[PDB]
């Protein structure tokens, strides 16, 4: 017998209550990163190794560019909600 | 014995929600760059093993009846189930073309006890969407 | 650069 809410992961592209962030030319910034950490380690890496990956990539190497100065210069970093009873290997 | 079990005769499906456009009762402008993002999940997914479906500019019913449909279907020979969702959004809730779904409404389909051929197995939900308006203005 |  096991929990019916287990197995389940949530990669959400910010935290609670936060914006998330897209680029009309180059997509959203979750998106990006996520998809440049899988081409390069989406098959020898553990799901959260890759997700905290992410993470930093997100954190790092984007800031907004923007008209307003109420929306300029700012970050973002996703948020990982783990379930999962085992470790994922691709 | 750590891992989760990968032995099956495919990896999964995987769902990608690519929602650019939206009716102007809701008042949300168009996502540009989503088309970007949707066919860039597409190359990635698949590579990894995935057999992705992309859908484009869901209402809520037909999100709703995407995931239960997906839901519904036979597991057995499946290791794990993806699901990307993009679109516009607000704490807790999703934006579908004609309106909100909460985001727990349209994950509770793949319960253990609402999709025995995924129990045991990895549900995973990948979700590009405000969460709120707060702004993370950052620090060196 | 916009919000979601």
């Amino acid at each position: 017998k096991i929990p019916v809410e287990a197995d389940f992961l949530f990669a959400y592209s910010t935290v609670p209550g936060y914006y998330s962030w897209r680029s009309p030319g180059r997509g959203s910034w979750f998106v990006q990163a996520l998809c440049s950490i899988l081409e390069e380690h989406g098959k020898d890496l553990e799901i959260m190794q890759i997700l905290t990956r992410v993470n930093d990539r997100v954190a790092r190497h984007f800031e907004s560019q923007s008209d307003d100065p109420h929306f300029h210069e700012k970050k973002q970093i996703p948020c990982v909600v783990s379930m999962l009873t085992k470790e994922l290997y691709f | 014995t750590y891992q989760y079990n990968m032995n099956f005769e495919k990896l999964g499906k995987c769902i990608i929600i690519n929602n650019k456009n939206f009716d102007k009762v809701t008042g949300m402008g168009v996502r540009n760059g989503t088309d970007k993002d949707a066919e860039a999940l597409f190359k990635c997914f698949r590579s990894l093993g995935f057999d992705v479906i992309v859908y484009n500019d869901c209402s809520c019913a037909k999100m709703q009846d995407l995931l239960k449909k997906a839901s519904e279907e036979d597991h057995t020979n499946a290791a794990c189930f993806a699901c990307i969702l993009l679109s516009h959004g607000e704490e807790n809730v999703i934006y579908g073309k004609d309106g909100v779904t909460p985001i727990k409404d349209l994950t509770a389909h793949f319960r253990g006890d609402r999709c025995k051929t995924l129990l045991e197995k990895p549900k995973l939900f990948f979700i590009q969407a405000c969460r709120g308006t707060e702004l993370d203005d950052g620090i060196q | 650069d916009e919000v979601x």
